[PDB]
């Protein structure tokens, strides 16, 4: 019986954090149309930047596109391509794709201080 | 495809270069006949090819050709009475096409691609389905052969054809997502077909042979392998358990062998019948035997074969035997292969990539429950050459480790030839303990009392032995000499069957449960003679003792005729004298 | 006496052996320094 | 992240992708690949333009392009909670069981840290594993660790279970309370079997021993290369309720014959000698490491109780392995040959037998104020018997005196007795019990071990 | 019939142990049950705001 | 060798004990373990002229096996080649028959071809030319011996000590074939004369060429001491 | 450094009664041990660092089981001086290392205490060294130069071998300092060989560099007997110097009654054989006679308990006593034997237990002890 109770209990537990999940990530994903969005992106780019020494690549949606037109004319000169809710990029020749989507800190964060957010809850 | 063409040879390997986004192995023809390698190494650009056929005569720059796709061996009908053999080709064309002789590279479909056959919709359309489903049968020989969805394949149906006859290059049953299921496919011959549960022995497979099988019974994964000297029994009690079984499926794989140990073989499964049934044992027996007179490496190849077909037929729900000769073949494959490819050694040519695949053929094989809900258990049955003639070698040891049993046998006795000669001084089984209830179900429970109480004796007769030699039989006294020659006939007709001798050839647990029984009987007479005083001498005279010896030519039927039949003569004279 | 001849051959054969692929191991090991001669020194 | 570029070697489950120079050393990464499937690597070792990776996996299917290179860690870590307590695991430290993932409550590095060998509290606490066996000849403290030289048909995991059952506190020899003891029921895996599954399963299904437990979780089928990976895991998960939640784990590394096996592949491949029989040498450290997580701990009730678990080839201890196994581990058990044959339940042996702790933190008060010269005694008497055991076996049918007899006669007694033991108790002084009635028949005034005292006492 | 009061004090050591066990898990279970429903019941309340934070955190 | 016909009809040699021991027809391999003081030579030239097939016994005439051989003498010695020369001219045996030689003194590599030559031949002419034909090499001790002197030169690790194990690799070629054949009347019987590493049955040199094959004779130079003739294995002895 | 080279002729000294007594050593040489598994190795040390004669306690053990010593710190402070009942802490600093330490930093653990123990010896302070195996030294070595792929030598092993050990241990002696004090170095060095392998590289090069080699069989001493070595696998080469130092010291006669005693301890052999070849079957007197004699004195009569107090300490003059008994027993049996005797009779000679007590009897009370056992020899030899 006990391990049926905490079974349950858990079962509640991971439905709820799933919950979380995805209301974040349809949230985030409902970021692109925003204004806040455009400013959003070059956060990123700049980081990839940061990240790339020379620096020659840099991909946006076709909406996307426009907001870097600043950071097409900076960078790696260059926009070109498609990636989603983050940016790609590669610089230090082509060789080293080396990027930072929004995506993903997600692949990082969701999970990581993920403990917190279910310590929220669940406490 | 993935192309480019030759660039060295070293022998049987080969790399090549204008390789480049290359999936790691594949299908990888190479010139003028297709050559069938392998995608090693990537390195650069540069694969390791490692050809499964003879390469030579050639040059640099020849086609490489790279499918995008490795083995993944055509499943669906044809199946029982059938030859694909390790080049994954059936020979009956073939043996025509190439003279008589083997031939390199000789390519021929992988099966009979315009056989008709018997297409029973057990399904309707519009319908939603998952891999492993049955779709149909085609009921071929007895068996209603289950036609697969095969894993990974999911979803909505388009048409179901009507019943009838089609050949499997028709495809019968379209799907709405548009897939046109012809009658095969192709699984990946590496991979693992994967199962439901797996499931837990209860009932010990049988397969005949007495002893063998009273004291050292088996799980229905099974596995133990053979440790034999060269000449040994091991080579032909497979192909006496090609007639005796209790399976479903009968799956023989002859390992890369050599012809004329191998001729009368070949033909001689198809001299056997079926005793599920009285047609051809090919009616459910598949030769998918090939050769020494092809490379090593395609015996590899082979191993693989074996166990995928197995695993199939297992999915539909099948008590599979398969029972492969020699994993001196297998490690001898790769125990060279390295070194073309030079790669770091271990000593005895073993790589250390090794009891990895070993094991994994156990993993692989079990009892279970399948994906189709299905049951199965695929039995497994190891032979071994020893490479001193003896052993020394973890490619026996920690093969020890991961197999269900082991066995063990002895020289000597093959002198005077002894079906088997086995040495349970060495050998156990395990599975003694998983199948109990089924022992005393079947049998009864003084089987499993009994039995143990037989090994007693000749467990006590080692240890006699030694006096034996260290003085005589003689320094003895009545009763210890007793128990010396009742474990003469305890051997006699327990390593002394014989596979042309027809009684002899059969032999069950009625066949057991008798025998076993009877000698007890002459123990205790004696032990109660002896102390009124008597003789074991006078006992000797017993004509009962060859009678006894009739065992193995009183057949099943007779087996009651004969069981009670000497109980009587036994109580009374020596109850008397 | 002959029993325990035949052992210590049995022993003696493999110790031995062993030398050999020490060797066999060295051999390649050669080829590496002498690779690297190759390549370093030339290149 | 970090996004890498080409293949530079691929063959072997080894890895080579370039543009990388620019890594921490010993680094959990993944290998993002078109085919759908990402496959995972450890960096284990760096270089200047490109880095060693260790694959987990199959290198099939694998090609140039599809080639995206992760990092997980520049490190390696990993969570920890007790809500892991009951959990099931693979080997990839991933919870299977359809359960969602338990929470890290804490996160820290697989390997963990050295320990102060001052700050170790000593063991010494004897506990009673209803088994005379250990329970006399070799000595269960806390702490201890001790091993199973096992093979064919040697029949561990059965063996294991009986102490899965009969480990039991002694807080009463010490005149403690009783809530003082908790054990930790924790459980590793290693190749392992189906005909094994069930049959482990069963025991916690049997003595409700799911109670508190990890279980981590390996077959074979899985690829090799996290054999010797998840030990360490496991073990590290132990410090964390071994410390903080004060168990005296019940540690069962699960044999580790399979360990060293893989491990020296990735050797020598790239190269390391083996410079024994086929083996890398630094196994002993490979595997020192491993049991230098050791110790009952000062200021708290930590005590990390381990029970690693072998085969090893053949009978021989004097393999390798075995060998170095040997010199590291205090304890020290094998089962008799002698007695598979003949069916004892249990077949043990009494050969390597003395560990290396039993007087010392140990033997009175604890035990009771007589059993050490006892068990001393018997050591030493026992021989005697079997010694003879041969050289009867020419040279008499008997020509003995007969207080000879009595010893070769008193091995057979005291075995044929003593190695059976069925679902029993057994307690110090039922052991002893059977000791003087062995010891009897025995005359007094040959057991110049003991003091003429404690026998005729215990008479 | 010695053997018989043996056979007796069988029925009820096998009668009320399953029916006693056969009760234990259902009820356990229903209880488990309950307190399921009543957790996700606290959730929802801190689903909003987990979910805020979290999205604040990832976005430079 | 789903394409043959499996053998049944006999050799018949002139030596009872060989028809005693043995079942001897014509399709297969019988390796004869010899030794220094071990009179090998003698027996197979013996029982060349010795040796019939008599279809008789088993129903047919005999005007339907024909009789000849081949044995081509390799690696061998000065003396011992010189012996049977006379032999043959004795019985007429060199009539039908080829060596090809060696005898112990040219390039390693031809000690290792004139074999499967030799076999080949035969593997037209028997049944192609419908002849019965015995075969029966020499040496083969030299074989294997030469054969791993060869791959010195190509270094990879001797497969086990002292001996290739790609050796087993040529072991197929010799030996997967023999014996009557679907639509034709040949057949091949192929038959070892090497020694044992002296006595030793232990050493791969005998023991691979044993587990693969078929048959197994040996001689006992225990049987030479009272000087049998024949001597043989006594209960090791099988085909 | 020192100034110069000086001879020892003081000998080491703690009492075992073979290590020391059958086989003298110099004090300022420098013995060993090696190991198989478990093999009671480390066990043997402690004893020997307490009973020791030594100036000061030198502790280290190599790369090893941190458990295994983790007891020792705690016990030495607790740890009781003869002299004076000190903390043995007193006289050592304690630099016990163990196994997720650096490999390397194995090597450098010898490195130092070597060193200590050489600014003491200068200080004419004389060394009671410890190593838990030099193999360990060996283990880093070549995983260094694996590691750094460099070809070592055969057996998978590079050659500093000698190199590395034969010059540390010439840093010791007896020896005269430049300050006149004369520091000995005293150092046991054990050894792991996994293999009982005298062909280790490191065993044998090893055999024959420092005095007196001794031994670890183990199944014998997994009965009672502690310490196992092959009695007649083992040396001693220090059997001139001291034996002026002995000569008076203990007595005169020392070696006279040692040597005699040793000699049977090995002549014995002669009938072992027999033995093995055809049993004690000839249970016969000379025979048997022997066989007993040996047989005790070895039997408790050099088998010291370290886990006892009395039977591990003890004297010269106890053993020395001790040895007297024995040998007594014997000069009486030959001629008892001769006036018809069977050995039989001298078979269940109580007296010989009480001959055996010995090893609970502290050495003030030894004295006593041994004055009266004297006696009831002559008593229960005599009458009959
Ligand atoms: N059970 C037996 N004991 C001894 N020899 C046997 C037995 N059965 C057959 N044989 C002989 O051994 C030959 C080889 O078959 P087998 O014994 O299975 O093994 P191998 O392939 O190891 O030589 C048979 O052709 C026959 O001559
Ligand atoms: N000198 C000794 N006196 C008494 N018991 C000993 C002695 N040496 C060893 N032992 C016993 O034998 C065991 C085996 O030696 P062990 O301490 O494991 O090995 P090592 O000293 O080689 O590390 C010890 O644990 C102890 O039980």
């Amino acid at each position: 019986g006990e391990l049926l109770v905490a079974t349950a209990r858990t079962q509640a537990r991971g439905e709820v954090l799933e919950e979380v999940r995805r209301r974040v990530r349809e949230a985030l994903e409902a970021l692109p149309q925003k204004p806040e969005w455009p400013e959003v992106v070059r956060k990123l780019a700049l980081e990839a930047l940061e990240a790339l020494p020379g620096a020659k690549a840099l991909v946006a949606n076709p909406e996307d596109l426009p907001h870097l037109e600043a950071m097409a004319r900076e960078r790696g000169v260059e926009l070109q391509a498609e990636p989603r809710l983050g940016v790609r990029a590669v610089g230090a020749e082509g060789k080293t794709q080396v990027e930072n989507s929004l995506l993903a800190r997600m692949d990082r964060a969701w999970d990581a201080m993920s403990s917190k957010v279910a310590q929220a809850l669940w406490g | 495809m993935i192309q480019g063409v030759i660039q060295k040879i070293a022998g049987p390997a080969v790399i090549a270069k204008g390789m480049l986004g290359a999936r790691m192995y594949d299908i990888c023809k190479v010139g003028e006949e297709g050559l069938v390698g392998e995608i090693i190494r990537l390195d650069g650009d540069t694969a390791f090819v490692q050809v499964y056929e003879d390469t030579s005569g050639l040059k640099v720059g020849e086609p490489v050709v790279s499918t995008g796709l490795p083995l993944a061996v055509e499943l669906g009908p044809g199946m029982l009475n059938g030859i694909y053999d390790g080049i994954q080709r059936p020979l009956e064309r073939i043996r025509e096409k190439t003279g008589i002789y083997i031939t390199r590279g000789v390519v021929v479909h992988a099966l009979d691609r315009e056989k008709k056959w018997a297409w029973t919709p057990m399904v309707k359309p519009g319908d939603e389905v998952r891999g492993g489903m049955v779709l149909g049968t085609v009921p071929e020989f007895g068996f209603t052969h289950k036609i697969l969805v095969p894993p990974d394949v999911r979803g909505r149906v388009k048409e179901v054809k009507p019943a009838g006859e089609y050949t499997v290059e028709e495809p019968v049953v379209v799907l709405e997502d548009g897939t046109e299921l012809k009658m095969y496919h192709t699984w990946p011959v590496r991979r693992a077909r994967p199962v439901q549960r797996k499931l837990d022995p209860n009932t010990p497979f049988l397969t005949g042979m007495r002893i063998l099988d009273v004291l050292f019974p088996v799980a229905m994964g099974g596995t133990a392998a053979i440790p034999g000297p060269f000449g040994s029994g091991k080579t032909v009690t497979q192909q006496s358990l090609a007639k005796w079984s209790n399976a479903d499926v009968v799956v023989y794989v002859g390992c890369g062998e050599r012809g004329n140990e191998m001729t009368d073989v070949l033909v001689e499964f198809p001299e056997l019948t079926d005793p599920k049934t009285g047609g051809p044992l090919m009616h459910r027996t598949v030769l998918i035997a090939n050769t020494s007179n092809m490379p090593v490496a395609a015996r590899e190849a082979s191993i693989y074969v074996g166990v995928t077909i197995a695993e199939y037929f297992r999915d539909q729900g099948f008590s599979v035997a398969l029972m492969a000769d020699s994993t001196s073949r297998w490690a001898e494959a790769l125990r060279e292969i390295s070194s073309r490819l030079e790669e770091m050694p271990a000593e005895e040519g073993y790589p250390p990539y090794l009891a990895a695949r070993l094991a994994a053929f156990y993993e692989r094989a079990g009892k279970v429950i399948t994906l189709g809900g299905e049951e199965g258990a695929v039995t497994i049955v190891g032979a071994v050459s020893p490479p001193g003639g003896d052993m020394s070698e973890p490619v026996t040891q920690s093969t020890l480790r991961i197999v269900g049993a082991f066995w063990r046998l002895d020289a000597s006795l093959a002198f005077r030839r002894h079906f088997p000669a086995i040495n349970w001084n060495g050998s156990y089984s395990l599975f003694t303990s998983a199948l109990d209830p089924w022992y005393r179900e079947n049998v009864a429970e003084d089987y499993p009392e009994l039995r143990d109480a037989i090994s007693e004796l000749l467990q006590r007769e080692a240890g006699l032995q030694e006096i034996v030699q260290l003085v005589g039989p003689d320094a003895l006294q009545d009763a210890e000499r007793l128990v010396i020659e009742v474990g003469r006939i305890i051997r006699e007709d327990f390593l002394q069957q014989n596979a042309y001798h027809e009684v002899d050839a059969y032999c069950s647990m009625k066949k057991a449960y008798g025998i076993m029984k009877m000698i007890l009987a002459f123990y205790k007479e004696a032990e109660a003679a002896i102390k009124r005083g008597v003789s074991i001498d006078e006992i000797l005279q017993l004509p009962v003792l060859e009678r006894i010896g009739r065992a193995r030519y009183v057949s099943e039927e007779e087996f009651p005729a004969y069981f009670e039949e000497a109980m009587k003569e036994i109580q009374g004279a020596f109850k008397a004298l | 006496i002959p029993g325990i001849r035949a052992q210590i051959r049995f022993i003696q054969q493999v110790l031995e052996q062993r030398e050999r692929e020490d060797t066999f191991r060295l051999k390649r090991i050669k080829g590496k320094i002498e690779a690297r001669e190759a390549e370093e020194e030339g290149g | 992240k970090k996004e890498y570029t080409g293949i530079t070697y691929i063959s072997g489950p080894l890895l080579f992708v370039e543009n990388a120079k620019d890594l921490a050393y010993g680094a959990i990464v993944d290998i993002k690949d078109g085919t759908g499937r990402v496959r995972g690597g450890q960096v284990i070792e760096v270089s200047e333009e490109y880095a060693v990776i260790q694959v987990f996996e199959e290198t099939t299917g694998l090609d140039l392009a599809t080639t995206s290179v992760s990092l997980v860690e520049d490190v390696a870590r990993l969570g920890v909670s007790k809500e892991m307590l009951g959990r099931r695991f693979n080997g990839i430290g991933k919870p299977i069981d359809g359960l969602p993932p338990i929470t890290p409550e804490k996160r820290l590095p697989i390997t963990g840290l050295p320990l102060n060998p001052v700050a170790r509290r000593k063991p010494e606490q004897f506990i009673q594993t209803g088994i005379s066996t250990i329970d006399v000849m070799n000595t269960l403290v806390r702490g201890q660790k001790l091993p199973i030289f096992s093979g064919s048909g040697l029949p561990a995991n059965e063996i294991a279970a009986q102490i899965a059952r009969q480990a039991t506190v002694r807080p009463d020899l010490s005149g403690e309370g009783e809530k003082e003891e908790p054990f930790a029921v924790v459980f590793a895996a290693m190749g392992i079997t189906q005909r094994e599954l069930s049959y482990f399963i069963q025991e916690f299904e049997r003595t409700g021993a799911l109670s508190r437990s990890v279980l981590f979780l390996n077959k074979a089928d899985d690829p090799t290369i996290e054999r010797i990976l998840t030990p360490r895991m496991a073990l590290t998960v132990a410090e964390y309720l071994a410390f903080e939640h004060d168990y005296h784990v019940l540690v069962i590394l699960t044999d580790m014959t399979n360990y060293c096996e893989a491990l020296r592949e990735i050797g020598a491949a790239r190269e390391e000698i083996p410079g024994r029989r086929g083996y890398p040498g630094y196994m002993y450290t490979d595997l020192a490491t491993i049991y230098e997580r050791a110790g009952v701990v000062e200021g708290k009730k930590g005590s990390v109780t381990q029970i690693p678990i072998l085969s090893m080839p053949d009978d021989d201890r004097t393999h390798p392995i075995p060998d170095l196994t040997g010199y590291i581990t205090e304890g020290q058990i094998q089962l008799s040959r002698e007695l598979h044959r003949k069916g004892i339940y249990p077949p043990i042996d009494p050969l390597p037998s003395l560990s290396r702790l039993m007087n010392n933190g140990v033997g009175k008060g604890k035990t009771r104020e007589d059993h050490k010269q006892v068990s001393d005694q018997l050591y030493s008497a026992y021989a005697n018997g079997v010694d003879i055991r041969k050289l009867v076996a020419i040279i008499g049918e008997d020509a003995l005196t007969e207080n000879d007899r009595r010893y070769l006669q008193f091995a057979d007694a005291f075995e044929r007795f003593f190695i059976n033991q069925g679902q029993q108790n057994r307690s110090i002084e039922e052991s002893l019990q059977i000791a003087w009635a062995l010891l009897s028949m025995l005359p007094q005034g040959e057991l110049k071990r003991i003091s003429k005292d404690h026998i005729g006492k215990y008479y | 019939e010695a053997e018989a009061k043996a056979k007796a004090l069988e029925a009820q050591y096998r009668e009320r142990e399953r029916a006693e066990t056969e009760a234990l898990l259902a009820r356990y279970r229903e209880r488990a049950e309950a307190e399921a429903k009543a957790v996700r019941e606290k959730a929802m309340a801190r689903l909003d705001e987990a979910v805020a934070l979290v999205l604040k955190e990832v976005l430079p």
